[PDB]
């Protein structure tokens, strides 16, 4: 194929010429996201029981759908949490590669089914079916700095005004409004009610009577009476629209003939659905939208069109109303891109020096200048047809990538040289002699590098979907860069390379070229003379072999493994949790606080505090909050002492002194769509009826047992919220029917006062909106209020609820969690310094095992995730083993000689191990793939050494030590271009210390340092593994 | 107090040796919640008998009520923890006492039909004639509950 | 049954329309709400 | 037809227009099949 090609360079050029068309073509339509979608897809239940209480919403609602999520396919697991909020979310969890579409449909029409079984309220309220997702492209913040408007004003402008424009622009996926629309609110009053012998009953009552749409039909209708000369519709009574014509809604009319109106018994105007988030922007009431990217969408085009949109809307906006962006990754996933394209850049500028410095002519130094950039945008038309994206992974795959596609390069271009100097060949004659002597090498290397990358994209769930990023962008460059050296390259050898006469090395020359030629040809004697010495004593390297590998393994056990490193994504949370039963009010006191220290002592980093009352991850209620801070630009945070990780850790330090609350500020993970993914992640399962409580009892003692091993297991926790006193109201049946008063009446008027009560809709403005009845607050806030309550009796008389109830206090849980259909309680933990996951896990299960009758558990998340990829790895590493060594028996025609290739492993990853573990980095996912690449390049390195040493002999008779030799001294130039310009290349990622330096610094610093060592070692290692290997296997 | 709030969490979660130390270092034991409630209304709740029998021994208030009425010995009797009412009454718990609604802790014993403590009850004087706001007595309970070994023991 | 076109169009249609966003190869939606009370909503899709 | 207009009305117009394809297009024209109550425009009585 390279003779066919260096004859016919036309005929290769075209071959670029396609490739660089379909790359340029893949630029311009490929995706353009932060990340790709990694977790299996999960579908979530949303539903709202407005005044419910946790086991209310579990025992009415949550377990009927469970009971109904059969016949659906390909689901995993199923959980699902119940608290007093009213609310409940079911997660169904499915296969890695299920349908998220059919996942979604199916869960959805098992609902649709169940409906009837739930209760009118919440069949009122609905239940939302949605695909889970964790990534928002951005959170665009809305608030008012003229103290004009309050949240709940916000929000209602925002839905109204903005959010549906924003869901119409282009690339977004879909839009979370974080408030809602207005609603009439009707506060109730139960003095006022009483004096008017009138309930909340009456109200509801009223309000649907005389807030309705109401049919009617038409005058002249079909089948008319001939003669008719019009037909029209009759229009009846329709829904009101106005705080005024709802106080008008008529409640009584008297004896003496006054009239009771709505106004006289509730206050009226418009608010919110819900009270229980306050929200603040800097301390100012807000609300915003939190943008999803949609499928197959462009980041960065998506993010300027709501900008453009936004703007639009500027003139419109209310006084005091200000878009604000406290998140927005595309300012991360463009500074990605930019970083990415200058290390590509400047890769093919030190290939352009280092091609210059070596072989001093700059017809050399422009062929590969021409086949890298060629490989590269081939190798973005083979993602695009995978239907890949343009991402942080498969962009650092093409960095992780370079050293393998400059050696493509450099390797054939480099041969052709030596050849023509060596033998005064003409280039074109000279080019079809080189590649005779590398073309099966350039063959059995692509095979080798498949076997090794391929098998890494067969690892399930969501660490097999990081790897296969890696894995498809890796083999596609490679591909490609072989094919580039076989067809390309080879071309433009013979047609633009001069020739170099016999003899010619370049020593005669004056100034730098004439002595570096002299110092280079002296040092290539000084080398081969060394491997001489080393080939006479090769025991003595051996056992430096095993060192070398002994110390590898021994750096590899110690080395702390993650995930993906943390970055400085100009934002981080701040923790607040109060004791259990603590008021929102008290919540506030806590969250100024912290709004406070970070914009007094933080003010030169921190540009707002967006604080929210009332959410908390590990639970909802009053007593919890989060402050999501958004910093300044990285360029006016110079340092690490002003960067998040420092930002946070003097926060929670200075956070520590807050009384009765616990307080602390931590990073994001660099995954949002996945969770820590750091851990553990086990659930406790009551398998036998036996309760709450004493499932709760069965948790505690796993909990302290799991306290008396600090060695093993770390923070193991419960990831729930713990029971709390709540107030149990017995109605007494036999009094209330003694009075004549009924229990509709009674849990009527109760559960509405107090819980409130959604009764129909209005129309705002052209929006259909709810309307709430409840209590005023200052009449339902403790328990002597219950007592102004009335209802009215049979017999008209009005019975006070004191009347014919007891309360007391109990405990009850505030939020009840469930796991495949089943009560359970969710723990996390970690393992101890220096322990595996793996090892922690054992030993938790060793603890469950030891609890009470009936108390199983199950691993979910992240812990079902390892599980199942690390059953896979054993065989995929012997696949890729196995295979490796079947592609260099068949290169080499020995079953011996691969092991002299094979041996180079440790070489490279003791390099990468020592500058990871001094640098004091992790076991990640770039540190593993770059791992990969650099024994695959060190591999290649060898490959040629050996495929030289071997053809030597067996072409020319030489000698084992005289071809090694010869090998060797032909192979030094050649290994130290391409080292000197792949390490000079990703200098510059180790030292970065700007945004994205978290991700920049595990490819390079792997990288660097298994690149030094496996440069050193291997150009006096090889020729050791070569007669070694050659004199045990003769 | 910082260390009343842990006595609580304490005391409730049954952390015998935590409420060792905390009665050490003088830890107030009649420290009390939102809704009233000591270490040993919670260690009465929840069944810590040993704890019970630290806190009494420093000076907690075996007759203390919550915001409702109620007393530990409500909430013993009405839990069914045997040993805990009988410690409470030796130690001088009000074996009358009425909550807001008129309850006592017999009434509770008889509703859920804990046997042995309505008789530990009666035994040290429980007034089986006592009503409730509603005028129920311990006896109308078991008949309305259908126990019919409790309506014998209440005669 | 029985609603305007102007009722059924802001208590229907836009509750509808407003959820269409984020599907896949929706080229245009065209909607019409009229006296008898009914809705269409028709969604068309890219070819292919 | 305009707003408000009878089914009666919309028969008269249907009747021209069948007229028209049965009488002035007898050549040409095989069938009408005509509806009143039905069109491009909704089931009204003023449109066929
Ligand atoms: C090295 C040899 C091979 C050459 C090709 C190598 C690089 C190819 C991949 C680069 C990524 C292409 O991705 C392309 O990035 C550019 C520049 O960020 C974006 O271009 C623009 O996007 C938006 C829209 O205004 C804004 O942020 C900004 O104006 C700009 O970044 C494109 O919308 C995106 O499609
Ligand atoms: C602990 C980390 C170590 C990392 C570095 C290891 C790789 C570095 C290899 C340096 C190789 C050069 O070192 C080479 O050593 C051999 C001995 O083996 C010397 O060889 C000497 O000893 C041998 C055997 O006794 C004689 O046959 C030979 O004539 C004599 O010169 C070479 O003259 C020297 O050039
Ligand atoms: C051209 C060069 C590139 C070609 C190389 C690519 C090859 C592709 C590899 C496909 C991987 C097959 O995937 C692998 O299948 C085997 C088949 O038993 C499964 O098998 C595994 O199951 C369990 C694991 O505890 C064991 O009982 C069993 O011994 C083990 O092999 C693995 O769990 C799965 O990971
Ligand atoms: C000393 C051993 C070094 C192993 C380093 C592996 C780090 C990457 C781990 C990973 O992501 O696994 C993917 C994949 C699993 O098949 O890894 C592998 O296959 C690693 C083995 C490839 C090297 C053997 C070939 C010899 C060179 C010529
Ligand atoms: C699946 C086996 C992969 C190994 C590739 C071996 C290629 C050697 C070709 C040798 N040659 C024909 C050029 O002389
Ligand atoms: C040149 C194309 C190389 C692409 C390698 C494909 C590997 C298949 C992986 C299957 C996905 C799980
Ligand atoms: C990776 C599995 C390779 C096993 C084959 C070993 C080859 C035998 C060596 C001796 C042949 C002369
Ligand atoms: C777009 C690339 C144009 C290639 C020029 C062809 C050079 C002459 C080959 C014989
Ligand atoms: C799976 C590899 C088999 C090779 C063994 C050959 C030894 C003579
Ligand atoms: C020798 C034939 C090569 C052609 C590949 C396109
Ligand atoms: C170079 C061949 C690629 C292998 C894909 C399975
Ligand atoms: C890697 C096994 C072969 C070593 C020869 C001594």
């Amino acid at each position: 194929m390279p003779n066919f090609f260096i004859d016919r360079p036309i005929f290769a050029w075209v071959i670029a010429i396609i490739i660089m068309l379909a790359g340029g073509l893949a630029i311009l339509k490929l995706p353009v996201a932060q990340y790709p979608t990694i977790a299996p897809p999960a579908v979530t239940i949303s539903a709202s029981y407005p005044g419910a209480d946790a086991k209310t919403v579990q025992d009415t609602v949550t377990q009927v759908i469970e009971q109904n999520m059969n016949g659906i396919d390909n689901l995993m697991y199923m959980s699902s949490n119940s608290d007093s909020t009213g609310t409940v979310q079911i997660t169904l969890t499915f296969e890695s590669g299920t349908d998220a579409d059919i996942a979604q449909v199916q869960v959805q029409n098992k609902l649709q089914l169940a409906m009837p079984l739930l209760p009118q309220e919440v069949q009122q309220q609905g239940v939302s079916v949605e695909k889970s997702s964790s990534s928002f492209l951005m959170v665009v913040g809305v608030i008012n700095t003229d103290g004009t408007m309050t949240q709940e004003d916000i929000s209602d402008y925002v839905a109204a005004n903005m959010k549906d424009a924003i869901s119409r622009t282009s690339g977004v996926g879909d839009v979370q409004l974080f408030g809602s629309q207005y609603a009439m609110r009707i506060w109730m009053n139960p003095n006022e009610l009483n004096k008017f012998q009138l309930t909340p009953v009456d109200v509801i009552t009223a309000i649907k009577a005389q807030n309705a749409q109401v049919a009617a039909g038409q005058l002249g209708g079909t089948p008319p009476v001939k003669g008719q000369q019009l037909n029209a519709s009759i229009i009846a009574q329709t829904r009101l629209t106005s705080t005024e014509e709802f106080g008008k809604i008529l409640l009584k009319v008297n004896q003496d003939g006054s009239r009771v109106l709505l106004r006289d018994v509730a206050k009226i105007e418009l608010g919110g659905e819900n009270y229980d988030i306050i929200a603040e922007f800097n301390g100012q009431p807000a609300s915003g939208l939190g943008i999803k990217l949609a499928t197959g969408a462009n980041a960065l085009d998506t993010a300027a069109a709501i900008r453009a949109e936004l703007a639009k809307m500027e003139p419109f906006f209310p006084s005091g109303l200000k878009i604000v962006y406290p998140y927005d990754t595309t300012p991360f996933v463009k500074i990605s891109i930019h970083e990415v394209v200058k290390t590509l850049v400047e890769a093919i500028i030190l290939v352009f020096l280092v091609m210059y410095l070596f072989l001093q002519n700059f017809r050399a130094t422009l062929i590969p200048t021409i086949a890298v950039p060629v490989v590269l945008l081939g190798t973005f038309a083979v993602l695009a047809a995978f239907g890949f994206s343009i991402n942080t992974l498969t962009m650092f795959g093409m960095v992780l990538a370079i050293g393998l596609l400059v050696d493509d390069a450099i390797v054939v271009v480099e041969n052709v040289e030596r050849v023509m100097a060596e033998e005064g060949l003409p280039p074109k004659e000279a080019t079809r002699k080189s590649m005779g002597q590398i073309q099966g090498a350039l063959v059995g290397i692509a095979m080798v590098l498949s076997a090794v990358f391929v098998p890494m994209a067969f690892f399930g769930g969501s660490t097999g979907a990081i790897y296969r990023q890696f894995s498809i962008t890796i083999v596609s460059a490679m591909a490609l860069s072989v094919l580039v050296a076989l067809i390309l390259t080879p071309a433009l050898c013979a047609t633009m390379l001069k020739p170099i006469a016999k003899g010619d090395h370049g020593e005669g020359k004056k100034g730098f070229f004439g002595w570096f030629n002299r110092m280079f040809e002296k040092s290539t004697h000084h080398y081969t003379d060394s491997v001489g010495g080393i080939l006479r004593s090769t025991g003595r390297y051996l056992v430096l072999y095993l060192i070398i590998v002994v110390g590898m393994a021994y750096l590899f056990v110690r080395l702390p493994s993650s995930f993906l490193p943390d970055e400085d994504q100009g934002v981080f949370m701040t923790m607040v949790q109060l004791p259990a039963g603590a008021t929102q009010e008290r919540t506030q006191k806590v969250l100024n606080e912290v709004t406070h220290y970070y914009l007094t002592k933080e003010k030169n980093n921190v540009e707002s505090v967006f604080a929210v009352n009332g959410f908390g991850f590990a639970g909802r209620g009053q007593n919890t909050g989060i402050a999501f801070v958004s910093l300044k630009d990285w360029a006016d945070r110079p340092g690490e002492e002003n960067k998040v990780e420092a930002i946070t850790m003097r926060a929670t330090r200075a956070f520590s002194q807050i009384k009765d609350a616990m307080v602390f500020a931590f990073n994001l993970p660099a995954i949002v769509e996945l969770g820590t993914a750091t851990g553990f992640d086990f659930e406790l399962i009551d398998q036998a009826g036996l309760g709450h409580e004493k499932l709760t009892q069965a948790r505690n003692q796993l909990l302290a047992e799991a306290a008396k091993h600090p060695d093993m297991l770390t923070s193991v926790r419960p990831n729930g919220l713990e029971d709390t006193p709540q107030f149990k109201i017995d109605i007494d049946q036999e009094k209330a029917q003694a009075l004549g008063v009924s229990i509709n009446d009674i849990n009527t008027t109760l559960g509405a006062a107090w819980g409130g009560s959604y009764v129909n809709d209005f129309i705002d403005r052209g929006r259909v909106k709810k309307v709430y009845v409840m209590s005023e607050a200052k009449y339902r806030m403790l328990p002597d209020d219950i007592g102004d309550w009335y209802v009215r009796a049979a017999d008209g008389q009005m019975v006070p609820f004191s009347a014919f109830s007891s309360s007391r206090w109990e405990y009850g849980s505030p939020r009840l969690e469930r796991y495949n259909g089943l009560p359970s309680m969710e723990i996390l933990g970690q393992a101890a310094p220096g322990k595996s996951t793996g090892e922690a896990m054992e030993l938790m299960e060793q603890l469950a095992s030891k609890l009470p009758t009936g108390v199983g558990y199950d691993w979910t998340g992240m812990s079902y995730q390892e599980r199942l990829s690390g059953n896979q790895a054993p065989s995929l590493y012997a696949i890729s083993l196995i295979v490796v060594f079947l592609c260099l028996a068949a290169l080499y025609e020995s079953w011996s000689i691969p092991f002299s290739v094979m041996l180079v492993v440790p070489l490279g990853v003791i390099g990468a191990l020592l500058a990871a573990t001094f640098r004091g980095l992790t076991n990640d996912v770039y540190f593993q793939v770059g791992l990969l690449t650099t024994i695959g390049l060190s591999a290649k390195n060898a490959i040629l050494i050996v495929e030289f040493a071997k053809d030597l002999m067996d072409k020319e008779g030489k000698g084992l030590i005289e071809a090694t030799l010869d090998a060797v001294r032909m192979r030094l130039r050649p290994i130290l271009m391409t080292s000197l310009a792949f390490i000079l290349g990703v200098m510059p990622l180790v030292i970065s210390t700007g945004a994205g330096s978290g991700a920049q610094n595990a490819v390079g610093t792997g990288v660097m340092g298994g690149m030094v060592t496996a440069t050193v070692l291997a150009i006096f290692f090889v020729p050791v593994f070569f007669v070694v290997v050659r004199r045990r296997f003769s | 107090s910082d260390l009343g709030k842990k006595l609580l969490e304490a005391a409730r979660a049954g952390r015998d040796d935590e409420v060792r130390i905390l009665m050490a270092n003088g830890a107030d034991v009649n420290a009390a919640d939102v809704v009233g409630w000591t270490p040993l209304h919670l260690a009465a709740y929840w069944g810590h008998l040993e704890i019970v029998e630290v806190l009494l021994k420093n000076g907690a208030d075996v007759n203390a009520y919550d915001t409702l009425g109620s007393t530990p010995l409500h909430l013993a009797a009405h839990f069914g923890h045997l040993e805990i009412v009988e410690v409470l009454l030796k130690n001088g718990a009000d074996v009358n006492a009425k909550d807001d609604n008129g309850i006592t802790p017999l009434h509770l014993a008889a509703n859920r039909g804990h046997l042995e403590i309505v008789e530990v009850l009666l035994k040290y004087g429980a007034d089986v004639n006592a009503q409730d706001k509603f005028g129920k007595t311990a006896f109308d309970i078991s008949i309305n509950n259908g126990n019919e070994d409790l309506a014998e023991i209440l005669q």
